[PDB]
Formats: structure tokens, C-alpha cells, sequence
């Protein structure tokens, strides 16, 4: 059980650099997925000014 | 060694679950600016239409 333990660590260790560059990732795909969709208002509010 | 690896595994979840709460939550932040610019522009063709009539 006491190499058990350790070895629970080490996988625990392991997993968080993986879901912290996870969440990292995320936050840029998220960011630019908004703007990707919100985009063609940007652009069709901005048409209606000179139709 | 099982409270030697608990604490460890806590400590760990506190840095998960915050980086988390992080990219859980940037999305709507992201709407609510896009939205910031979109809005100026929506109320703008008020502007102009007023300007013509």
C-alpha cells in the first residue's frame, strides 16, 4: 500500500499538467469561437447603416 | 501514506477546479464584448435613419 499511494501521486501529478493545458487550450478556442459566430452581425448591423 | 497522498490530490484539485471555473466562464465574458461592439452598431442605423427622415 505505501508504493500504491506514491504511485496514485505521480499519476495525480501527471493528470493535472494535462487538465491545466486543457483549460488553457479551451479558453482560446472558446474566445475565438464566440467571434467566429457573432461575426456576421458585426458585419450585417454594419450593412443595414447604408441600406 | 494514504493522507500523504490525500492532501497532495486536494492541493492539485484546488489549481484544477480554479483553471476550470476559468474556461468555464470565459465564454460568456467573450459574448458579452463582442455583443459591446454590436450593439453601437445596431443603434447607430438609428442615427441615420433619423438623419434622413
Amino acid at each position: 500500500l505505501d508504493v500504491k499511494f506514491m504511485a496514485d501521486t505521480k499519476i495525480a501529478d501527471s493528470k493535472r499538467a494535462f487538465e491545466l493545458q486543457k483549460s488553457a487550450f479551451s479558453e482560446e478556442v472558446n474566445i475565438k469561437t464566440a467571434e467566429a459566430q457573432l461575426a456576421y452581425e458585426l458585419q450585417g448591423a454594419r450593412e443595414q447603416q447604408k441600406i | 501514506a494514504q493522507r500523504d497522498y490525500e492532501l497532495k490530490k486536494a492541493a492539485y484539485d484546488i489549481e484544477v477546479n480554479t483553471r476550470r471555473a476559468q474556461a468555464d466562464l470565459a465564454y460568456q465574458l467573450q459574448v458579452a464584448k463582442t455583443k459591446q461592439q454590436i450593439e453601437e452598431q445596431r443603434v447607430q442605423v438609428q442615427v441615420v435613419e433619423r438623419a434622413q427622415q
